[PDB]
């Protein structure tokens, strides 16, 4: 966890990504989520099985559940964003989401899941603003997760 | 039906949304610094909550407790939450639920949930300094009374 | 006048909103740029709005012709504003009403204002690219006919 | 023009309290202009008959061209933040800006009773996050303003 969180808190540049990403993903908070969540069960099909609290979370923004979920995980994405300056802010952030997620047991490899369904949320909504070292970015915050998991 | 209408009655008053976006603007300057003082309060007035939040640990601690960190910065963004909810009231009814369910299964009675009112006002005391007002209190209340509503 | 008609189905309108707030989340990554964009694209598709601009200079020169810089900077805060207001039909009529003032003091008509809907589409294409879809360009033409029903 | 924006483009100091500043206003851009403008007229009610096209300006937002006006003035604000780390954006902004307050005979003494009012607006909206540095700060930005009037 440690190597993970200073790979994301000691490079500029992927500072700098995630930050210029979520300044274009805050423009519609609810609506990325919703697009994120749309992407993980379109590209990783396997990850319904694990929302089924939500309902049909092929019903998007119509099923209240899942928009509930859909705002809170995209308010746990801001909560990253907001922990670069401190990697022990980011650690303990990360920590809480995982103990969250080991108890739905999730494992590392099926959080990973999000990588794919996050990378074509953010081509779709950054438009020629894309590029493929946001997706690093992106990539790299959620490989601090899984290394707690 | 109850939730709906106190939900709906949030989306509707315009002077109570005004109170709550101008104290955001004080309590998220510091999210994290915010959070631990609300929690801070919250034990000081509830003993019972230390044992509710057994998870965190010595919560005595503070800032030097990274669970009890970890949580308050969470704390801040369901605040936040709250407030980007305020112009639609669908939006609103299905936060508050989340939140809801979360308690629940935490087993937070309305009463308990309840005991956040006055840790909020010590808090908002304490960042809104010679513009504090008791209105603002009353604003925060009815965002806790919808979930309060649900529990 | 149709302003309070077409301003509340803006506002009543979710699909349109979702559509105006994710391209405006990359139409606002440069607001200048973007906004001298828009300017250029005017120009070459209306060549008699030229005349129009005339307080500008020469309006071919984009970035280098200072004025049509904080022009363009400033059209881009108007939209900002719109955006920002599509919660609130009192708001979105209000904020409208003043920069049909503006217009309507240069004696810019409605078609006239309409002229901008080929250079946003354009400029979605170049900001979009394959992403683009012509499905957002009717959502800016929607909100564009706000303030053309207020000249 | 080019000295006034230096002294605040070329001071971390003031660019930083600007920011931070904003940040706050920011949570409320409509009640940040209307209380900004009801600062105005209640320290500075000589200023009042400048603004003969807005109605009865003391209604506040039940004045619909009050408020209309308040809110645009608000993202003007945003605008001049948003210049800070490009001076010939700030000197361009300012100056368009400046036309649009001579065509209202604003004089840079008019324009400078703003000052008091957002002093006030400031230390309402930023409770113990104010500083005097942050006034200072803003008044230096409003000097941009007289120099270009
Ligand atoms: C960047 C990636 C992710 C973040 C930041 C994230 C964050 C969250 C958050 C904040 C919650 C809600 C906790 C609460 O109740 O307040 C949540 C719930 C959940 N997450 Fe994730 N998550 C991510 C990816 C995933 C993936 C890829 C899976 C599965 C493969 C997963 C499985 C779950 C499950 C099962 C729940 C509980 C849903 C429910 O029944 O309410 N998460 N996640
Ligand atoms: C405005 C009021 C409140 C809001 C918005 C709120 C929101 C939250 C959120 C977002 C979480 C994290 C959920 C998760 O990750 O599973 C949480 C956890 C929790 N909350 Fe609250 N809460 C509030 C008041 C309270 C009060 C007054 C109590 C008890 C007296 C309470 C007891 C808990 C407990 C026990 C947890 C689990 C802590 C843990 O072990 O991680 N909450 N709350
Ligand atoms: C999205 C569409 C548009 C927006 C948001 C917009 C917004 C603005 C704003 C904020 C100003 C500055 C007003 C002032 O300071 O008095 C302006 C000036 C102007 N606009 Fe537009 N405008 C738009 C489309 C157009 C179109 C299509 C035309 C004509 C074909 C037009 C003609 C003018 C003219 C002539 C001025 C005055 C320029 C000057 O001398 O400074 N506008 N516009
Ligand atoms: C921080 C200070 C100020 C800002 C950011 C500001 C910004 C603005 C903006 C953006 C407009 C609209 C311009 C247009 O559309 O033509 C405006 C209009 C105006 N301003 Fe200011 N202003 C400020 C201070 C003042 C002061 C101190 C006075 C008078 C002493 C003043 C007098 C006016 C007048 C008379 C108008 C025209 C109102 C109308 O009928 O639309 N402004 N201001």
């Amino acid at each position: 966890v440690d190597a993970a969180v200073a790979k994301v808190c000691g490079s500029e540049a992927i500072k700098a990504n995630l930050r210029r990403s979520w300044g274009v993903l805050s423009a519609d908070i609810e609506a990325t989520g919703l697009m994120l969540m749309s992407n993980l069960f379109t590209l990783r099909p396997d990850t319904k099985t694990y929302f089924t609290r939500l309902g049909d979370v092929q019903k998007g923004k119509a099923n209240s559940k899942l928009r509930g979920h859909a705002i809170t995980l995209t308010y746990a994405l801001n909560n990253f964003v907001d922990s670069l300056d401190d990697p022990s802010r980011l650690k303990c952030v990360v920590e809480k989401f995982a103990v969250n997620h080991i108890n739905r047991k999730i494992s590392g490899d099926a959080f990973g899941a999000i990588v794919e369904p996050m990378k074509e949320t953010l081509k779709a909504r950054m438009g020629n603003y894309y590029s493929d070292d946001v997706a690093g970015a992106w990539a790299a915050l959620v490989g601090v997760v899984q290394a707690a998991l | 039906s109850r939730v709906a209408e106190l939900a709906n009655a949030v989306v509707s008053n315009a002077d109570q949304k005004d109170l709550l976006r101008m104290s955001w603007g004080v309590l998220s300057v510091d999210m994290e610094g915010t959070g631990l003082m609300l929690m801070a309060n919250l034990f000081k007035t509830s003993p019972s909550a230390k044992g509710k939040f057994a998870r965190l640990g010595d919560v005595s601690a503070g800032k030097d407790n990274s669970k009890l960190r970890g949580h308050s910065i969470t704390l801040m963004y369901a605040l936040q939450n709250f407030v980007d909810a305020l112009d639609d009231v669908e939006r609103l009814k299905c936060v508050v639920e989340k939140f809801a369910v979360n308690h629940i299964n935490r087993q937070i009675s309305a009463d308990e949930f309840g005991e956040i009112v006055g840790p909020l006002r010590q808090t908002l005391k304490a960042r809104m300094g010679n513009y504090f007002d008791e209105d603002t209190v009353a604003a925060w209340a009815s965002l806790v009374a919808v979930v309060q509503a649900a529990l």
